[PDB]
């Protein structure tokens, strides 16, 4: 295991990826905490932290260029609030294979204004009742959830559902 | 016959190829480093893609795990690529 250090960043692969974006590969190091990302000097469109040991998505510095965060196969159970102040242009967050449990644990993501793609595959939250409906309602800008589109009819249905008294009670208990 | 490249069929042709590639990268990134993705708007590659992993073991895990996954509402049909010459013939 190693910690996320400037030395690690400097030795790691930094390259143009198959979708033509600048990517930093930090995969497989069992990194236990996000830190020292300021040392990237905002060079990257995408940071790949797959296969580490993160328990929290937190401690991001100002990185206006960052658009994709790959977080596959960590142990994440908590997301810190206000991360949109650090990475306001985040477009995709891939949290496949983590430990996010409840819909309320996703509330810290609501502030992202251009977050269009989320994966919560192989997290307990993605099998909770009303998951897709709640995501459509709570994240109106979201386009792709677990690699299935949120369609226009899906948007409308979710909005109409949560307008009803029964829908409002569902929301109340989700909190 | 396992090799580093998976071949996918039954992909949703209504999805723009740039978006398709970005989403394929995201969903397959859990298995390993991806060296390239091939998904062209041609008849020969209609509804199809190749995802090239750095490691064969990653390709094997991706094939086993994602078989039949409903990607853009269609179950993926995944196999190992037949040969590098087949890949070349497909993109020509």
């Amino acid at each position: 295991m190693v910690k996320l250090t400037p030395e690690l960043i400097n030795q790691s692969m930094q390259y143009i990826n198959p979708v033509r974006e600048r990517e930093l590969d930090l995969r497989g190091y069992k990194i236990p905490q996000i830190e020292n990302l300021g040392a990237t000097l905002d060079q990257f469109d995408t940071i790949d932290l797959s296969d580490n040991d993160l328990r929290k998505l937190d401690n991001l510095p100002h990185l206006p260029r960052l658009k994709t965060l790959l977080l596959n196969n960590n142990r994440i159970l908590r997301i810190s609030e206000g991360l949109e102040e650090a990475v306001p242009n985040l477009g995709s967050i891939i949290l496949t294979g983590n430990n996010l449990q409840e819909l309320s644990d996703l509330e810290p993501l609501v502030g992202f204004t251009k977050l269009e793609t989320i994966s919560l595959l192989i997290n307990p939250v993605s099998t909770k009742p009303n998951y897709r409906e709640y995501m459509a309602y709570k994240f109106p800008q979201l386009r792709l959830l677990d690699f299935r589109k949120i369609k226009q009819k899906d948007r409308q249905a979710a909005q109409e559902f949560f307008r009803t008294k029964q829908g409002k009670d569902v929301l109340k208990e989700i909190s | 016959l396992p090799n580093q490249t998976i071949y996918i069929n039954n992909l949703n042709e209504k999805i723009k190829k740039e978006e398709l590639k970005k989403s394929l990268y995201a969903i397959f990134s859990q298995f390993g480093q991806i060296l390239d993705i091939v998904a062209l708007k041609t008849l020969k590659m209609r509804g199809q893609a190749f995802v090239i992993f750095k490691e064969i073991g990653s390709a094997s895990n991706a094939l086993r795990t994602m078989q039949g996954f409903p990607f853009y509402d269609k179950p993926m049909q995944i196999a190992y690529s037949k040969s590098d010459s087949d890949i070349v013939a497909k993109i020509k």
